[PDB]
C-alpha cells in the first residue's frame, strides 16, 4: 500500500492554504 | 517507495507556488451554461489543471491511450489520466502583493511580534486606511538637515509675512469701514475681529501643520504609520528621494525585504535580559516567533504572496444532479470572486488609473483572498444563496466535519460486509459462521481465483458471470477458498481491544452471521437485533496479523486484568452448574449398605455410569463412587494413593458425581480434579489456572468443550420459569405489616407535632429499606435450591439477588429523578403485579435509569478517546533500559501475627525493581521476576511487608517505554512483546468499562482531566499534630508542626464535608503530611507539589482504581500507569529560561533535563489534564488533528518543524505502517531465509 487519496487530499489541502510540507527520508528528500 | 522518514513544514514561497502550478489561470470562468464544458484560461480548466475525461482533451483531437506526454497545438491540454484533475496544483498571479490571513490575524500576530506593532494599526497598514514607512536614509537626511530645516524657516516666514498681510490687508479695511460708517457699528466690528481671528487662527493651523509636518520628518524611522493622508501626500512631493513608505501587503513585503533576522534575534536577547519584570515577558513572547525564522531554511518573504496556490478543481468540484441544478462547492465563488477583482485590478494597472480606485480595488483583492484563506475571521463572513457563510479553503480542514478529524480517522472499507449476529453453539471457538450469499461476494475475487486455477470457468469473465450468478459449482470451491483465510468480526461501538477479533469463516445457509457464544461478552454483543461488521484481511500480514494477534482462539484473556473473557456465560454456567452440582436422595445414589446389601452406588467406570444414567438407572448429580482411569486426582489424593507413577491409564476410586467426572472430562489430561459444582466464579479460577499453567489452545479448546457440555447440560438442566415456579415469600404478610405499624406510628407522633417531614421522610426511606433488606435475605430462606430462579442467579450466570427480590416478594423502594428516595414503597412483587400508582413511580427510577445508560455509553466513548489520543504514543520500544526506581507495593501490611485483597490489580504480573532482600539478607527473588503466585506467597512466607515493582511510572526510557518496567502482558500471559502499543491496549482497558458504573465515570473522567475535583478537600502542608476549634457553624483546625516552622491553620470549609476516619479524626492526634484532612476528593495538583511526582503517581491509581472496584471491575494498575505517566510527563518553568523558554509554558521532562545541565534554568513538576497533554505533542499532524487546527498550523508553519513521524496517529493519517507491533523496523524488516539442512534435500 503506497499512499491513500486521504493523505494526498490533505497534502494538497495543505499546499493550498499556502503551508509549504515537504516529505524527505534521513538521506535523500522526496517527491509528492 | 511508500517510504518517508521525517514529513518537514514551512511557508509557501510566491516561487514554490509557481513551481507546483502547470498553468495561470487568467479569466474569471467555470463552467459554459450552455454545453457544460470548462472554459479556456479558467477555472477547472484542462490545459492548467487535466482533462475532464481518461485520455481526452478539450477540443477533441486528441482522445486515444496510445500517446503520453505530448500537448496539443490547437487546445494546449495535456492526453493524460483524469486522477490528475486531483493532483496538478494551480495558480493566480496577484497584480499587487497579497499577505496571508494566517500570519496576520492569528492570535497573537506572527507579522505583528516580527515587525513589532499593534494589530489594530498592522489592520490599517493591510487594509489601506494608513501610509507605513519602509526605509528611511537618516545619514543623508541627517546631513542634508539644516538645508531643509532653512527651507522650512523660509516657509514658516512666507505664512507668516501672509499672516500679517492678511491681518494688516483687514484691519486697514476695518478701521476705514468703520470711518466711513461713523448697535449697527460695533456689530460690524465683531464681525471683522472674528473674521481676523479666523484668518489669525487659519495661519495658526497652517503654521501648526507645517511645525507638526517638521517634527514627524525630524522624527523618522522605519515602521512608521501615518492617519492623516494628506502629510504623507505633503511628504511624497517634498523630502521624497530621503526616505520611502507604501501602504498594504507591498509595504510588509518591503519591510521584510530591509530587515536582518539576526540582529533582531540577537536585540531581543539583550532586551529581555536588561529590563526584568513585564517587559522582558513581551520581549521574550516576541523573541520565540524571531528566533524561529534564523533556524528555519525557508525564509520570511514566503509571509506574503506574490502568486495566490488554486486547489485541485475535484476537490471544489461542479458536478449536474440528475436533473439539471448545481450544487456546487463554495470555494469555487471565492476563487472567482479573488480571480475577478485580479482581472480588474490588471486591467486598472493597464488603464493608469488613479491611486485611489486601485487601492479600493486593492483592499477588495486583500478582502477575497483574506476572505478565501479565512472566511468570517475579520469581519462579516462572505454569503451567496440565502445569507449562509461559504466554506472557506481553512474550512475544509477545521471543525468536527474537518479533512483532519471526520474524512481521515473514519472511512469505508473494501472486502468487508456487515450482518445481523445469531448464536453458533456449534462452532468451535475459533470458527464463525458466515451467510453464503455475503460469503460468496465477499470472497468473489479469491473463490474466482480458484475457480479460473480449476477448469470449472474458460476466462475470468465467465468466473465472475459463474460467481455473480451463484451456480452450483461454486459452493465445491468457496470452502476450499475459505479453508483457513480468517476475517475481522466486528461490533460497534468497538469499545476495546477485543471488540475486533478474527474468525475462520465456515460457510452457513441463512442471513446471519453465526457468532461464538463467550466471544458475546469480547463484543458486548447481545443477540437482540445487534449487527456485526465482517472484514476480509488481504494481504499475507494481514492474514498472519489476523491469525496470530487477535483469532479470538489466541486471546481468550482480557486486556485489563488477564482473566479469561472468553469464559461460560449465561446459559453454559447454569448448565455446568447443574451439571456438576451435588444432591442428596438422588437415584443411583452411594448408600454404602450394612450386613445384607453392597454399597451400590458404585461403578467400574465413567463408561458404565454413562450407561446407567441414559438407561433409567443413575442420576447426574448423585454422590457416586467412580474408579477413573484418563483423568488426574486431587492434589491430596495424588500424595496417598501413587505418588511415583503416572495415570495415563492405571486405575483410581473417586466419590464424586458422573457429571464432576463429564467436566473433568472436557478439562485437560494432566489437569488435576476438582469435584466440586462450578459456580461461574470457579470456573474464572479453573480457566485461570489453565490459562497461566497451560498453553492457550488447551484454555480455547477446554473452554469450548465446557461450552458444548453447558449447553447440552443446560436443556436438561430444567431452569424454566412458570407463576408457579416463581414463589413468594409466606412471612411477607407478617414482616410487612409489623413494617407498617412502625411507619403509621410515626404519623401518630407526627399528627401530635414532634418529628419534621424530612425526618420522617428518612426514617421511612430507613424503614422500608429494612423491611426490602428482611424480604431479601427471607426469599433465600423460604426458595429451594433446584429452583431455576435459585439457579440462574446462585450459578453466576446471570441475574442477582436483587433482581429476584424485586421480582418475587417486592422492588422495594424506587427513587424520584432528581436522586431522592419516596417514602412510599412498592409494597408489592411483579409476581403480584404493581397497582398503577406503585407501577408509575417505579416508571421515574426506570426512565431516569435508561436516560442514564443512553449517556453513559457516550461519555465513555469520549473518555476513551482522550485516554488514546493522549497514549496513542506510549509502545514498548525496547527490552530493558535499567533502572532500580519503581514503586513500593503494600502487598501483606503487618501480619499474619495476611494477603491484600487488591494485590491481582497492584503486584502480580510485573517485573521486580530491587533484589527481595529480607531481615536476614538471604534473597529469595531478584530483580525481574514476572510475579506468579508462587513468588507472591514466598515473599509472604519469606516475611517481608512491602515489595518494590518496576512501573512505567518510573521507566527511564526516552522514547515509549522498556519492556521490562510495564511488565508480564494480560493478553500473551508472558513478558510483553519488543513492540506493543500498551499505550492503546491500557486506554481502551480503561475506556471500556465506562458503560458498567452509575462517584462513577464523573469522578474517572474528573480524576484523568486532572481537574479541581467538585469536594476540594484540602491536605496537610507540613507534617504535625492537629487541634480542631468549632466556630459558628464552621471548623478551625490548626496543625501544630513537629520540625518547627509555621502552623497550618484553616478557616471556611462547609461542615457537611466531614472529617477524614483516622478513630475519628479530633483533637489530640498526629497527622502525617501525606493523609488527606477531609471526606471527599484531594486536589491532585496539591498533592503532587506537596508530596512530589511518585506519591501523585500512587493517589491517581488508588483513586481511579476505587471506582473500579467498587463497580466490580478489575483493571491492573500498569494500564492506569501507563495514563499516569502520559500526564506527569511535562515541567512548568518558573523564570531564567536559558535556551528562549517561557515562564509557564509546558516542555518535555527528558528535552527539559538535556537543557538543564547548563555546561558554560528553574522548572517545577506540573500535572495537566489529558486533553492539554494530547495538545502538546511535537508531531503537528496529531495537534492539528485533535483540535485547534489553525492556531497549530500558523505555530507549526512559522517554525518549520519537522515531524518525526515517532507517534502512530500521525502514521495513520499519512498512512504508513504504524510504528508499534508488525511495523518496527526490527519486526517489519526481518529477513527469513530457509536454512541449509532444509534447502539441502529440497
Ligand atoms: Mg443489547
Ligand atoms: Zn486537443
Ligand atoms: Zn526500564
Amino acid at each position: 500500500p503506497g499512499i491513500p487519496e486521504s493523505f494526498k487530499v490533505l497534502l494538497k489541502e495543505l499546499q493550498s492554504l499556502c503551508l509549504n510540507v515537504e516529505v524527505l527520508s534521513s538521506d535523500g528528500a522526496a517527491i509528492e | 517507495v511508500n517510504f518517508f522518514d521525517e514529513l518537514r513544514i514551512g511557508l509557501a514561497t510566491a516561487d514554490d507556488i509557481r513551481n507546483w502550478s502547470y498553468g495561470e489561470v487568467k479569466k474569471p470562468e467555470t463552467i459554459n451554461y450552455r454545453t457544460l464544458k470548462p472554459e479556456k484560461d479558467g477555472l477547472f480548466c484542462e490545459k492548467i489543471f487535466g482533462p475532464t475525461r481518461d485520455w481526452e482533451c478539450y477540443c477533441g483531437k486528441y482522445k486515444r491511450v496510445r500517446f503520453k506526454g505530448i500537448i496539443c497545438e490547437r487546445c494546449g491540454v495535456e492526453v493524460t489520466r483524469a486522477k490528475v484533475r486531483r493532483e496538478r496544483m494551480g495558480h493566480i498571479e496577484l497584480a499587487a502583493p497579497v499577505t496571508h490571513i494566517w500570519y496576520f490575524k492569528g492570535v497573537p500576530s506572527r507579522l505583528g511580534y516580527l515587525l513589532d506593532l499593534a494589530p489594530k494599526d498592522l489592520e490599517k497598514i493591510i487594509y489601506f486606511a494608513a501610509y507605513v514607512i519602509t526605509s528611511v536614509d537618516d545619514e543623508m537626511r541627517h546631513n542634508e538637515l539644516s538645508t531643509l530645516e532653512a527651507e522650512m524657516a523660509v516657509e514658516k516666514k512666507a505664512v507668516e509675512d501672509q499672516r500679517d498681510a492678511d491681518l494688516e490687508a483687514r484691519a486697514q479695511k476695518l478701521e476705514a469701514d468703520l470711518a466711513e460708517l461713523e448697535d449697527v457699528r460695533r456689530k460690524v466690528r465683531d464681525s471683522g475681529e472674528r473674521e481676523m481671528r479666523q484668518l489669525r487662527d487659519r495661519a495658526q493651523r497652517e503654521l501648526d501643520r507645517l511645525d507638526e509636518i517638521w517634527n514627524t520628518f525630524t522624527k523618522l524611522a522605519p515602521k512608521q504609520l501615518i492617519v492623516d493622508e494628506v502629510l504623507y501626500r505633503e511628504l511624497q512631493d517634498r523630502y521624497g528621494e530621503y526616505f520611502t513608505g507604501a501602504m498594504g501587503a507591498e509595504s510588509i513585503k518591503k519591510l521584510i525585504e530591509n530587515f536582518d533576522i539576526d540582529a533582531e534575534a540577537e536585540s531581543l536577547r539583550e532586551v529581555i535580559r536588561s529590563g526584568k519584570g513585564q517587559k522582558k515577558l513581551r520581549a521574550l513572547k516576541r523573541l520565540k516567533v524571531v528566533a524561529a525564522f534564523q533556524q528555519s531554511g525557508n525564509s520570511p518573504m514566503g509571509m506574503v504572496l506574490d502568486a495566490v496556490p488554486v486547489i485541485p478543481p475535484e476537490l471544489r468540484p461542479m458536478v449536474q444532479l440528475d436533473g439539471g441544478r448545481f450544487a456546487t462547492s463554495d470555494l469555487n465563488d471565492l476563487y472567482r470572486r479573488v480571480i475577478n477583482r485580479n482581472n480588474r485590478l490588471k486591467r486598472l494597472i493597464d488603464l493608469g488609473a488613479p491611486e485611489i480606485i486601485v487601492n479600493n480595488e486593492k483592499r477588495m483583492l486583500q478582502e477575497s483572498v483574506d476572505a478565501l484563506f479565512d472566511n468570517g475571521r475579520r469581519g462579516r463572513p462572505v454569503t451567496g444563496p440565502g445569507n449562509r457563510p461559504l466554506k472557506s479553503l481553512s474550512d475544509l480542514l477545521k471543525g468536527k466535519q474537518g479533512r483532519f478529524r471526520q474524512n481521515l480517522l473514519g472511512k469505508r472499507v473494501d472486502y468487508s460486509g456487515r450482518s445481523v449476529i445469531v448464536v453458533g453453539p456449534q462452532l468451535k471457538l475459533h470458527q464463525c459462521g458466515l451467510p453464503k450469499l455475503m460469503a460468496l461476494e465477499l470472497f468473489k475475487p479469491f473463490v474466482m481465483k480458484r475457480l479460473v486455477d480449476l477448469n470449472h470457468a474458460q476466462n475470468i469473465k465467465s468466473a465472475k458471470r459463474m460467481v455473480e450468478r451463484q451456480r452450483p459449482q461454486v459452493w465445491d470451491v468457496l470452502e476450499e477458498v475459505i479453508a483457513e483465510h480468517p476475517v475481522l468480526l466486528n461490533r460497534a461501538p468497538t469499545l476495546h481491544r477485543l471488540g475486533i477479533q478474527a474468525f475462520e469463516p465456515q460457510l452457513v445457509e441463512g442471513k446471519a452471521i453465526q457468532l461464538h457464544p463467550l466471544v458475546c461478552e469480547a463484543f458486548n454483543a447481545d443477540f437482540d437485533g445487534d449487527q456485526m461488521a465482517v472484514h476480509l484481511p488481504l494481504s499475507a500480514e494481514a492474514q498472519a496479523e489476523a491469525r496470530i494477534l487477535m483469532l479470538s482462539s489466541n486471546n481468550i484473556l482480557s486486556p485489563a486484568s488477564g482473566k479469561p473473557l472468553a469464559m461460560p456465560r449465561l446459559d453454559m454456567v447454569t448448565g455446568l452448574y447443574y451439571l456438576t452440582t451435588l444432591v442428596e436422595g438422588a437415584t443411583g445414589e452411594y448408600q454404602a449398605a450394612t450386613k445384607d446389601a453392597p454399597e451400590q452406588g458404585v461403578y467400574s467406570s465413567p463408561a458404565e455410569a454413562i450407561m446407567a444414567m441414559d438407561r433409567g438407572a443413575l442420576s447426574v448429580r448423585a454422590k457416586i463412587k467412580v474408579r477413573l482411569t484418563e483423568l488426574r486426582p486431587p492434589t491430596d489424593l495424588e500424595a496417598q494413593l501413587f505418588e511415583n507413577g503416572w495415570k495415563p491409564g492405571d486405575a483410581w476410586t473417586a466419590e464424586t458425581t458422573l457429571g464432576r467426572v463429564m467436566f473433568n472430562e472436557l478439562l485437560p489430561k494432566s489437569y488435576p480434579f476438582v469435584n466440586e459444582q462450578m459456580h461461574k466464579k470457579v470456573q474464572a479460577r479453573i480457566i485461570n489456572d489453565l490459562a497461566e499453567r497451560f498453553p492457550m489452545i488447551v484454555v480455547a479448546q477446554t473452554v469450548d468443550k465446557l461450552k458444548d457440555a453447558g449447553f447440552y447440560w443446560a436443556t436438561r438442566s430444567g431452569v424454566t420459569v412458570s407463576m408457579a415456579d416463581v414463589l413468594v415469600p409466606p412471612q411477607k404478610q407478617e414482616i410487612l405489616e409489623r413494617h407498617e405499624a412502625e411507619a403509621d406510628a410515626i404519623e401518630r407522633k407526627y399528627q401530635r407535632g414532634a418529628l419534621n417531614h424530612t425526618e420522617r421522610n428518612e426514617s421511612l426511606v430507613k424503614i422500608w429499606q429494612d423491611a426490602t433488606e428482611e424480604v431479601g435475605k427471607a426469599l433465600e430462606e423460604f426458595y429451594p435450591a433446584d429452583n431455576p430462579i435459585i439457579t440462574i442467579v446462585k450459578s453466576g450466570a446471570t441475574g442477582n439477588l436483587t433482581q429476584t427480590r424485586t421480582l418475587a416478594g417486592m422492588k422495594g423502594l424506587v427513587t424520584n429523578p432528581k436522586g431522592e428516595f419516596i417514602p412510599r414503597p412498592i409494597k408489592s412483587s411483579f409476581r403480584e403485579g404493581l397497582t398503577v400508582l406503585e407501577y408509575f413511580i417505579n416508571t421515574h427510577g426506570a426512565r431516569k435509569g435508561l436516560a442514564d445508560t443512553a449517556l453513559r455509553t457516550a461519555d465513555s466513548g469520549y473518555l476513551t478517546r482522550r485516554l488514546v489520543d493522549v497514549s496513542q504514543d506510549v509502545i514498548v520500544r525496547e527490552h530493558d533500559c535499567e533502572t532500580e526506581r519503581g514503586i513500593n507495593v503494600t502487598l501483606a501490611e503487618r501480619g499474619p501475627d495476611i494477603r491484600d485483597a487488591h494485590v491481582e490489580t497492584s503486584a502480580f504480573a510485573r517485573t521486580l525493581a530491587t533484589d527481595a532482600v529480607d531481615a536476614n539478607g538471604n534473597v529469595i527473588i531478584e530483580r525481574g521476576h514476572d510475579l506468579g503466585d508462587p513468588a507472591i506467597d514466598a515473599l509472604l512466607a519469606a516475611g517481608i511487608t512491602t515489595v518494590k515493582v518496576r512501573s512505567v511510572l518510573t521507566c527511564t526510557s526516552a522514547t515509549g517505554v522498556c519492556a521490562m518496567c510495564y511488565g508480564r502482558s494480560m493478553a500473551t500471559g508472558k513478558l510483553v512483546d519488543i513492540g506493543e502499543a500498551v499505550g492503546i491496549v491500557a486506554a481502551q482497558s480503561i475506556g471500556e468499562p465506562g458503560t458498567q458504573l452509575t462517584g462513577g465515570l464523573p469522578r474517572v473522567q474528573e480524576l484523568f482531566e486532572a481537574r479541581v475535583p467538585r469536594n476540594k478537600a484540602p491536605i496537610a502542608d507540613v507534617a504535625g499534630r492537629v487541634r480542631l476549634e468549632e466556630s459558628d457553624k464552621f471548623f478551625k483546625i490548626t496543625i501544630v508542626p513537629d520540625d518547627g516552622g509555621e502552623e497550618v491553620v484553616y478557616d471556611k470549609l462547609s461542615k457537611r464535608q466531614r472529617l477524614r476516619v483516622i478513630g475519628v479524626l479530633s483533637d489530640g492526634d498526629h497527622v502525617e503530611v501525606g493523609d488527606q484532612l477531609m471526606e471527599g476528593a484531594a486536589d491532585p495538583h496539591e498533592v503532587l507539589r506537596v508530596q512530589g511526582p511518585r506519591e501523585v503517581q500512587i493517589h491517581l491509581v488508588k483513586e481511579v482504581q476505587e471506582v473500579y472496584r467498587a463497580q466490580g471491575v478489575s483493571i491492573h494498575d500498569k494500564h492506569i500507569e501507563v495514563i499516569v505517566r502520559q500526564m506527569l510527563r511535562r515541567v512548568t518553568i518558573i523564570d531564567s529560561g536559558s535556551t528562549e523558554f517561557l515562564p509557564g509554558s509546558l516542555t518535555e521532562r527528558a528535552e527539559f533535563e538535556a537543557e538543564n545541565r547548563r555546561v558554560v534554568a528553574a522548572g517545577r513538576p506540573v500535572l495537566m489534564g489529558i486533553t492539554k497533554a494530547s495538545l502538546a505533542t511535537d508531531s503537528w499532524l496529531s495537534a492539528a488533528s485533535f483540535q485547534e487546527t489553525t492556531r497549530v498550523l500558523t505555530d507549526a508553519a512559522i517554525n518549520c518543524r519537522s515531524d518525526k513521524l515517532n507517534g502512530l496517529k500521525e502514521n495513520v493519517i499519512i498512512g504508513k505502517l504504524i510504528p508499534a507491533g508488525t511495523g518496527i523496523s526490527r519486526y517489519r524488516n526481518i529477513q527469513v531465509q530457509p536454512t541449509e539442512e532444509a534447502r539441502a534435500a529440497a
